[PDB]
């Protein structure tokens, strides 16, 4: 009911994350320039690493410059179209759409999951998943999550 | 390709040719009866531009320069 | 050491200098009195 | 592989730095191997015959599509309730709504209307006709085709000037004062009495008739006579209809000094009388040099006395000009350094005139024009401004000898380089601390909820300037203003004609004359003054330091664009001239919002009729989000929509546009080669291992941008962002509300 | 001038007057507030704007707060110059800069309550071309 | 005579650059110029 | 100049330029620049010393 | 940074809102994530425009200092641009004609100044363009919810 508490706990939380992560490989350069001993890491899981990064980084050049093109890309596509006044060529709910056939694959499974898996379960473990809209006072505490 | 001038205000400190990746510097006797040695850029095709022997000579302002000029493979470091 | 960085050739008072500074100053202060309607 | 055929070096380049760096270095012929001074001279004449080809075809364009796309006439009929559009519009990607959208202005087909102001400019000056333009643009095309013809004439042996007639100085100089500029405003004086005159009071005067008609009932004969009061003997009626024969009066010459009433603009008749006298002072002018003939003066002379009367003195005021003279005509960056410079001022001239003092017809009326003029010129007058000081920077560099002027006020100058350096810094300091922490105060204070404790100070001596002039709205009395006062009325002479007309149109707050300042109007022109000082203090630092400074004594060897000089002492980052010029432009395009808000705010109050929104909230800077870029924003965002297209749909679609352009030159700016090269190594890796593309292969080797390519890239970025996106916010926002 | 009259006559400032907004603990702190800018002119928003012409009439609202900030000022430069010319006749200048020694400063410190005389005193402050004059123009 | 548009709008879109740039890239690429 | 004396620079495309310092040695010998020189104040490097000709320099 | 507007526009639009007795839902956007989420303008119209007129119109209430937290990010953000796009040649050259001023009045400092390391320069900017960047988006997030 709180929505100023659930925004600013979500926000704040996500953004520590971030930096942390960020932290790890930090230290993990640090470790690589001062501590990383060749006479330990011999044909390792690390050394093996090392030896074949001209590959790694090639082709995660590729998968970003695929998404980039096909994420944003498609986000111009439609700017431009919807400017041009061709509403049906955009990427949209009501023209061509590109549904998440896969995230709604797996929310059903556990809306369905209280009867048959985990059967012991009264109710979906998440109202975001799927089930019925929640009212608390007048707010809407949680509600299905439609995905489109 | 690049062009490694040194002037007449070296000393003999051997930092600059121990600092070059490339090995473009040579320390060299110099004709001076008092004066012990002299730095020498015989191999100039191989410099890199990475300026370290500037950072490495210690007079007020340095014996050596390294001008930027025309560049091909070995002068930027193309392994491909 | 062709050129000196510093300046020389002149004196204390430095009358020519001062001389049209005034001047400046002056017409300053005129427009200065046509705003307070002194004239 | 000989690509740059102007540099052996770069065409013996492996990798593709060839390819931009032959780009960027190809217009210099200075450093174009084997270029002697001769045939610098030669190549550079014949260079601006082409460039003067490009603006007559430029302009014909602009007549063509007028003509053939233009609702000129029905423009005409209504200049006020009629939209001018410039040129039609052939794309296959528009939709059937949006063609229906850009239908407009009364068009067959789609088209865009028109902001420039030409049709207010073509039909105050004569043209009434499209077939009229049709001509004006055929004349172009063959007036540039001589032009093309010269330059390709001048450079063959028989005709290529000498190097001692291109140093002529005092001849080319007696010409352009006499001929150029003054013969052009004495003929221009003919078109405004013989054309546009005429046809403001209805009478049709074209070339088949110009012989026959006369331009003033009483011939030629009162100039030779002396009767001069005969050309202003009737003027022009208060009820005078433009293009039209109702109030006509007869004279051709007069100083009336207001604006006309109906059109809100100045008297065709006092501009002809204006550039008539142009001509006399400019013609004057002229003969003053020592061109061939024995009689003038020689600049050389001039600059290089050393005496008065009889008296000793060092120079001109007495101040050393010894090698100023040699300074100028042989060195050609100080020319151009110097040229855009005062060119530079006179664009900012004619934009602080075109909005106080609009000079063709129903332009003021026309908001969206008003405001792209002005916003058109001043961003112009910065580059001018700005190129100005790094050819004087490049000067310095390479055409400088010190031994040459040794003891002139130049190296005079650069022997206190530290004190202009260093009080830059105080006014820069002195003025940003003070100014930001009264908007501060206010903005603070303001959200607090106590705005009356506002730090809100009258623009008072600027008051006194507007008083000077006549506005009585103050009430100080002053000069102007006061009836008792010598200026009101010249006692020896009373001859100030030019005070009726112009006290009536400051005292009427109709038009945009001396507006009234306030206590906004204050803050921010301390701002501008900011922007103008530091600004300053980033060129002439790195000029002043171009041949050399502490951290690099010997900068005069390496030029002016060059990287750095290595991680050695700490630094070097951002060393050379050229950077300098790099983090300079930035403040230089700032310095115009502070300046393009300020007209843009103040003025959309005027023509919607609310001054207060501006003078109330523009001392604390949230009104400037809220009040000026949030409201008005809401047309140009909408411009595209979920429901429908509108008219608006470009600029919304530039209006992001430049936001994707200015934030890519964040990347070239912030993130570094050395990170890039890096990441090329390995796709050159997979390339040369990938099967089936090792067939194609690069010819010259892919490398990273060097480092000041990128910072040329980053900001050429950072620019067109600021432009296409303000300049879709400036029409846009005054457009959809006309104001 | 730009349409500004004094306070009582403009009915700006009457109508702010009543919406106090008292900003300290006083609760009568607004009521005060708006009584004491009664001096100052009110344009047509009823805010008081201030004239720094120079008027001695209006002297309180810059040339009064002026010169209290430039003894202020000149006595924090005077006393920083002082401390950092003494500093320099001891062996280890460089630490004492950071860690003050309050036996120079604070004596120095108390001093500055008449800068300008000691500054007039001063003519020689210093300046000569042997200075750092840094390549040679 | 607006059919002129139809023929002039895609050259200066499609025939003008691919000439320019085919001249410009073999031009570049030239041995000796 | 005697050794243990201060001096100042007049040699340009110095760090030191226009400023004072004592003399730490005098080499004895026909090396260009041989007179050493000491400072206080370090250049950006931190070397705080370096080598100057007899001409380029006017006792203080 | 998009991640919480994801989260924040999705919530408000399709989860987040009041609901009726009768089992009839009223969203604080009604819907316009839909529709408007696949183009660049309609996050720029619906989610940026929109939700900050709050902010903006604080001052004279509770929510005004993030009107003001809103607005001061804004400036240490701009303010990292000096130090991103700059370089410590430029800067140390300024100091250089700076110390003079100081060597004529005698205020010659004992600790001779220095520009700030090249490393450092790159590192004072992301400080200062995420602190300005997140701050902003802080205070329009509690102000638009605090409202809402
Ligand atoms: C996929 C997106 C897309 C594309 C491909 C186009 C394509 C076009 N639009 Mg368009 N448009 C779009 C979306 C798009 N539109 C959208 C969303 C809108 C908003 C509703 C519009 C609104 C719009 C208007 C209002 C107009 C066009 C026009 C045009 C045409 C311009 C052709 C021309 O003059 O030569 C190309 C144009 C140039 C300026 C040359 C390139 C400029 C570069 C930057 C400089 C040139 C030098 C270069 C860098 C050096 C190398 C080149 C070498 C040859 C020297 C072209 C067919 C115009 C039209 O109808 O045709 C006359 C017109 O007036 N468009
Ligand atoms: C008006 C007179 C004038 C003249 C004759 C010159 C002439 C010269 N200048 Mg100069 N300059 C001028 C004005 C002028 N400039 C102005 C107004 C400025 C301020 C911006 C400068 C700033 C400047 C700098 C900083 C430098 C020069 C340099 C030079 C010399 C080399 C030119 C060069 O590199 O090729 C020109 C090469 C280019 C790549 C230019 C075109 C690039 C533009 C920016 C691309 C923009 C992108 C695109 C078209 C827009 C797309 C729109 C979008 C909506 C799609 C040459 C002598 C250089 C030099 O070394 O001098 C010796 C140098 O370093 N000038
Ligand atoms: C909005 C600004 C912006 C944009 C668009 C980019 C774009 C990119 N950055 Mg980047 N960057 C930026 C700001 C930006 N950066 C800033 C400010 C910094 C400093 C922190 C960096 C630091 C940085 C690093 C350190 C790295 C990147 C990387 C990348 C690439 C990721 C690949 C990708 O998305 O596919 C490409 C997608 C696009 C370019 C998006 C738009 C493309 C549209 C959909 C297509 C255009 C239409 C059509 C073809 C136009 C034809 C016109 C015709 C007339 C010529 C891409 C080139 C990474 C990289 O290069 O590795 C892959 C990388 O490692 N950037
Ligand atoms: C990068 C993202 C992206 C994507 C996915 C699309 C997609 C599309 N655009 Mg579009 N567009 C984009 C960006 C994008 N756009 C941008 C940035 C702009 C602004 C310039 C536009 C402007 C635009 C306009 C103006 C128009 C489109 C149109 C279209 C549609 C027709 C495509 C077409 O004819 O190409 C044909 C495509 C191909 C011939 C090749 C595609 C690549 C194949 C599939 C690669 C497969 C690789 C394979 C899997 C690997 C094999 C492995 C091997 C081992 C076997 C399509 C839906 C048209 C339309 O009306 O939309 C409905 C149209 O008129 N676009
Ligand atoms: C993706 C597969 C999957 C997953 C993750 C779970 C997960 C779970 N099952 Mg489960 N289950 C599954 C498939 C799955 N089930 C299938 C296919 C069957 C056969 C019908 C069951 C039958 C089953 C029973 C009978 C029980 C669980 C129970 C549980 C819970 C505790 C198990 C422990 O350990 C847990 C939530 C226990 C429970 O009570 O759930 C709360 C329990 O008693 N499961
Ligand atoms: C009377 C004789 C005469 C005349 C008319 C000219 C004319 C010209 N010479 Mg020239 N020249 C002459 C004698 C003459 N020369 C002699 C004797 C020599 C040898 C000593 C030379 C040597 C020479 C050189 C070496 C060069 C020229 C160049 C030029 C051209 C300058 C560019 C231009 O058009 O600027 C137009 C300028 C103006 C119109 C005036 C300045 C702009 C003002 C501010 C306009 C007035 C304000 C007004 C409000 C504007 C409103 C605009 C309107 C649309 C609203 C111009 C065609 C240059 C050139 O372009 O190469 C071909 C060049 O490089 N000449
Ligand atoms: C501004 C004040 C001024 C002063 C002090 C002089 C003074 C002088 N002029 Mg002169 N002159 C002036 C304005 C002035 N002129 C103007 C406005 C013009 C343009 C009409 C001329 C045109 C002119 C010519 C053409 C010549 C002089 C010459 C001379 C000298 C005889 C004398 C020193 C003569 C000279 O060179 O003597 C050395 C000479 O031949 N003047
Ligand atoms: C909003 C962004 C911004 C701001 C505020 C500044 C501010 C400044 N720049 Mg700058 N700059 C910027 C963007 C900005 N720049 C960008 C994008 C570039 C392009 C790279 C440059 C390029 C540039 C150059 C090339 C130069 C400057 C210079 C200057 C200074 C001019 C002196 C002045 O006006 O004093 C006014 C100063 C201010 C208004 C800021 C002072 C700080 C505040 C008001 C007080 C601080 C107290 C603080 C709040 C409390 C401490 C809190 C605790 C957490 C520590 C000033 C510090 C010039 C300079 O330094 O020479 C003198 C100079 O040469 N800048
Ligand atoms: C010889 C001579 C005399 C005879 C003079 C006679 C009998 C005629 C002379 C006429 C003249 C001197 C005509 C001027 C012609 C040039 C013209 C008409 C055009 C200039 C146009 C320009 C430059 C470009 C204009 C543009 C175009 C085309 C547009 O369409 C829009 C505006 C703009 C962009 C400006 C007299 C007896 C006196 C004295 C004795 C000697
Ligand atoms: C992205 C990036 C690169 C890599 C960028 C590269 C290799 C450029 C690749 C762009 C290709 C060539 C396409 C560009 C095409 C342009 C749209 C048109 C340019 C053609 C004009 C000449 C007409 C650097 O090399 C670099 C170096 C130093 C600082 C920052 C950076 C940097 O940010
Ligand atoms: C501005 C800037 C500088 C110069 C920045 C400086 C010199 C910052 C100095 C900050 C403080 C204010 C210096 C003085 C600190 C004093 C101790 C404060 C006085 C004590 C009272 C406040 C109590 C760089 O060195 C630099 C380097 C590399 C890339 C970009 C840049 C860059 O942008
Ligand atoms: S520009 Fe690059 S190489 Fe030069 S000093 Fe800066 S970080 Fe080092």
């Amino acid at each position: 009911t709180d929505y100023a508490t659930q925004l600013c706990i979500f926000t704040h939380h996500i953004w520590i994350g971030g930096f942390l992560i960020v932290g790890g490989a930090a230290h993990a350069a640090i470790f690589m320039v001062r501590d990383y001993d060749p006479v330990v890491n011999q044909n390792n899981v690390l050394d093996r690493v090392i030896r074949h990064r001209d590959a790694i980084i090639s082709h995660l050049n590729w998968v970003c410059i695929f998404l980039g093109f096909h994420s944003f890309g498609l986000y111009i596509h439609n700017d431009t179209m919807r400017a041009l006044g061709r509403p049906q060529d955009m990427f949209s709910d009501t023209a061509i759409q590109l549904q998440p056939v896969f995230a709604q694959w797996v929310q059903n499974l556990h809306t369905l999951a209280p009867g048959g898996t985990a059967p012991n379960a009264l109710e979906p473990v998440s109202y975001a998943f799927g089930g019925g809209v929640l009212a608390v006072g007048g707010k809407v505490a949680m509600m299905p999550i439609a995905l489109g | 390709s690049h062009t490694v001038k040194i002037y007449d205000t070296c000393i003999g400190c051997t930092q600059c040719v121990r600092a070059c990746p490339t090995d473009v510097l040579e320390m060299v006797p110099w004709d001076g009866c008092k004066a012990a040695q002299v730095a020498s850029s015989p191999r100039t095709e191989d410099c890199v531009g990475c300026k370290r022997c500037e950072t490495a000579c210690p007079t007020d302002f340095l014996s050596i320069r390294v001008y930027l000029g025309a560049e091909t493979t070995r002068s930027m470091g193309l392994a491909y | 050491k062709i050129s000196p960085v510093a300046n020389t050739g002149a004196k204390p008072p430095y009358t020519f200098r001062t001389g049209w500074a005034l001047l400046l100053l002056a017409v300053n202060f005129l427009v200065a009195a046509y705003y307070f309607h002194i004239i | 592989t000989k690509f740059p055929k102007f540099s052996q070096d770069l065409a013996q380049d492996p990798t593709t730095r060839r390819i931009w760096y032959a780009m960027a270095m190809g217009n210099d012929f200075e450093s174009h191997d084997g270029m002697t001074e001769e045939n610098l001279y030669q190549k550079i004449f014949a260079t601006h015959f082409g460039h003067l080809a490009i603006i007559f075809l430029w302009a014909s364009s602009l007549l063509f599509h007028v003509a053939w796309q233009g609702n000129f006439e029905q423009w005409i009929k209504d200049p006020l309730h009629v939209r001018p559009i410039a040129h039609a519009i052939w794309d296959p990607h528009f939709g059937k709504p949006a063609i229906e959208a850009f239908t407009q202005a009364g068009a067959n087909g789609p088209v865009n209307i028109a902001y420039s102001g030409v049709y207010h400019w073509w039909y105050t000056i004569g043209m009434r006709t499209n077939t009229e333009l049709y001509t004006g643009s055929v004349f172009l095309l063959l007036f540039a085709s001589l032009f093309l013809f010269a330059g390709w004439l001048h450079l063959q042996p028989k005709f290529r000037p000498s190097l001692a007639w291109f140093k002529s100085a005092e001849s080319r100089l007696n010409h352009h004062l006499a001929g150029l500029f003054g013969v052009s405003s004495l003929a221009w004086a003919g078109h405004l009495i013989h054309v546009a005159i005429p046809e403001s009071r209805g009478q049709h005067v074209g070339w088949d008739n110009f012989l026959s008609t006369a331009p003033h009932p009483a011939g030629l004969q009162p100039f030779f006579t002396g009767n001069w009061g005969v050309y202003a003997q009737n003027p022009d009626t208060a009820g005078h209809i433009f293009s039209t024969s109702q109030g006509a009066g007869t004279a051709i010459l007069t100083f009336l000094g207001g604006f006309h009433p109906q059109t809100e603009s100045l008297w065709l008749t006092d501009m002809a009388h204006h550039h008539l006298a142009i001509a006399v002072l400019f013609i004057v002018a002229g003969h003053m040099y020592r061109t061939n003939f024995g009689i003038g003066h020689s600049i050389k002379e001039m600059m290089n006395a050393k005496t008065f009367f009889g008296k000793p003195v060092e120079g001109p005021f007495n101040m050393p000009h010894q090698g100023i003279y040699d300074t100028y005509n042989n060195s050609l960056h100080f020319q151009l350094g110097w040229h855009l410079a005062c060119l530079g001022v006179v664009t900012s001239w004619v934009a602080q005139h075109m909005y106080s003092l609009p000079s063709y017809a129903f332009i003021a009326k026309d908001y969206t024009t008003q405001a792209a003029l002005y916003t058109h010129h001043q961003y112009i007058a910065i580059f001018l401004m700005v190129g100005a000081f790094a050819h004087g920077a490049i000067f310095l560099v390479r055409d400088y000898d010190p031994e040459q002027n040794k003891g002139n006020v130049l190296e005079r100058v650069l022997q206190h380089k530290e004190a202009i350096i260093s009080h830059l810094s105080w006014v820069s300091l002195f003025l940003g601390f003070h100014t930001l922490g009264l908007y501060v105060h206010n903005d603070v204070v303001v959200a607090f909820g106590t705005p009356e404790k506002q730090i809100l100070i009258e623009p008072v001596f600027a008051q006194f300037i507007q008083a000077a002039h006549g506005k009585v709205l103050y009430g100080l009395d002053t000069l102007l203003s006061n009836p008792d006062s010598v200026a009101y009325t010249a006692y020896p002479n009373y001859a100030n004609v030019w005070l009726p007309g112009w006290l009536d149109a400051i005292n009427s707050g109709t038009n945009s004359l001396f507006l009234t300042i306030g206590p906004g109007d204050f803050l921010v022109h301390h701002a501008i003054a900011l922007g103008l000082h530091t600004t300053t203090l980033i060129l002439v630092k790195g000029a002043l330091d171009a041949r050399g400074s502490k951290l690099m004594p010997d900068k005069k060897d390496f030029g002016y664009a060059f990287p750095c000089d290595g991680p050695g002492r700490g630094g070097t980052c951002d060393i050379s001239a050229w950077d300098s010029f790099y983090l300079s432009l930035f403040w230089a395009l700032n310095t115009v919002g502070w300046v393009t808000f300020y007209w843009h705010w103040k003025h959309l109050g005027i023509w919607q009729g609310n001054v207060a929104q501006f003078n109330e909230n523009s001392t604390y800077l949230m009104g400037w989000f809220r009040d000026y870029l949030w409201a008005n924003s809401a047309q140009l965002i909408n411009g595209y929509n979920p429901y429908g297209v509108n008219n608006l749909s470009v600029w919304a679609w530039m209006f992001l546009f430049g936001h994707l352009v200015w934030a890519t030159g964040f990347m070239f700016l912030i993130s570094w080669r050395g990170y890039w090269q890096e990441l090329i190594e390995t796709l050159v890796w997979a390339h040369e291992r990938t099967p089936i593309a090792n067939l194609v292969r690069w010819k010259d080797k892919p490398v990273a941008l060097s480092i000041v390519q990128a910072r040329v890239v980053g900001l050429a970025h950072f620019t067109v962002g600021y432009v296409l996106t303000y300049a879709a916010f400036l029409i846009a926002s005054t457009a959809g509300k006309f104001g | 001038g730009a349409d500004l009259t004094p306070c009582a006559e403009n009915p700006a400032f009457q109508a702010l007057a009543k919406n106090a907004r008292n900003t300290t603990a006083d609760p009568q702190s607004g009521q005060k507030r708006f009584e004491r800018y009664s001096q100052a002119l009110c344009g047509p928003e009823g805010y008081p704007h201030l004239i720094v012409d120079g008027r001695l009439d209006r002297a309180g609202d810059f040339l009064i707060p002026s010169i209290l900030f430039l003894y202020i000022a000149g006595w924090i430069g005077w006393v920083g110059r002082a401390y950092l010319q003494a500093i320099k006749k001891d062996s280890d200048t460089e630490q004492k800069e950071i860690q003050l020694d309050l036996g120079i400063a604070l004596p120095i410190i108390a001093t500055g309550f008449a800068w300008p005389a000691a500054a007039v005193k001063e003519l020689l402050s210093g300046e000569l071309t042997a200075k750092d004059s840094e390549i040679t123009v | 005579a607006s059919f002129l548009s139809s023929i002039f709008v895609p050259v200066i879109g499609w025939v003008v650059p691919i000439a320019t740039f085919s001249f410009l890239f073999l031009y570049i690429e030239r041995e000796d110029v | 100049v005697q050794r243990g004396s201060k001096v100042r620079i007049l040699r340009p495309e110095s760090y030191w330029f226009q400023d004072v310092g004592t003399v730490a040695s005098v080499d004895q010998s026909g090396i260009k620049y041989p007179v050493i020189v000491r400072f206080d104040k370090v250049n950006y490097a931190g070397i705080n010393t370096n080598n100057f000709a007899v001409d380029e320099l006017i006792e203080v | 940074s998009i991640v919480i507007f994801h989260f924040s526009w999705k919530m408000q639009s399709d989860v987040w809102g009041t609901v009726d007795a009768a089992g009839n839902v009223s969203h604080i956007t009604g819907g316009n994530f839909a529709q408007s989420a696949i183009t660049i303008n309609g996050w720029l119209r619906d989610f940026l425009w929109a939700q900050a007129s709050q902010v903006i119109n604080s001052y004279g209430s509770a929510l005004s200092a993030y009107g003001l937290m809103f607005l001061g990010a804004h400036f240490v953000w701009a303010f990292s641009l000096m130090f991103l796009f700059s370089g410590r040649g430029y800067w140390q050259e300024l100091i250089e004609s700076i110390v003079w001023a100081h060597n004529k009045l005698k205020v010659a400092p004992a600790i001779q100044p220095r520009a700030l390391s090249i490393t450092q320069g790159r590192a004072v900017g992301v400080a200062h363009y995420l602190l300005g960047g997140i701050a902003t988006t802080w205070a329009f997030f509690h102000a638009h919810i605090l409202s809402v």
